[PDB]
């Protein structure tokens, strides 16, 4: 007989990244208007500029 | 045009708000090494005749 349903494109709820990501704000449907997170080189095992 | 410039300046100072800080907690951590051999310090001294 004629084929009515033979599957199709399947929508996925989630996109799970497999790579470690740097901290970030919202950039999709929600756009964070605040300043992006500040990166600080805080903990140093050896003195650099002191 | 004057209102556009005034509203632009106000929005600029409203966008000057911090969100968060990110840093690394690494002080106090040191790299380990592996010792493959136990340092025993024993020698066996035996006479020529084995007595």
């Amino acid at each position: 007989g004629e084929i009515i349903y033979d599957g199709g494109l399947s929508s996925k709820l989630a996109d799970v990244v497999d790579k470690t990501t740097e901290p970030h704000n919202a950039d999709g449907a929600v756009k964070d208007g605040r300043i992006a997170p500040v990166k600080l080189d805080l903990e140093k095992q050896k003195l650099d500029k002191l | 045009e004057d209102m556009a410039k005034i509203y632009g300046a106000v929005a600029a100072v409203s966008k000057n708000v911090n969100s968060s800080v990110t840093y690394e907690v690494k002080r106090g951590t040191h790299e380990l090494i592996k010792v493959p051999t136990i340092p025993h310090n024993l020698v066996l001294i035996q006479s020529d005749n084995g007595k």
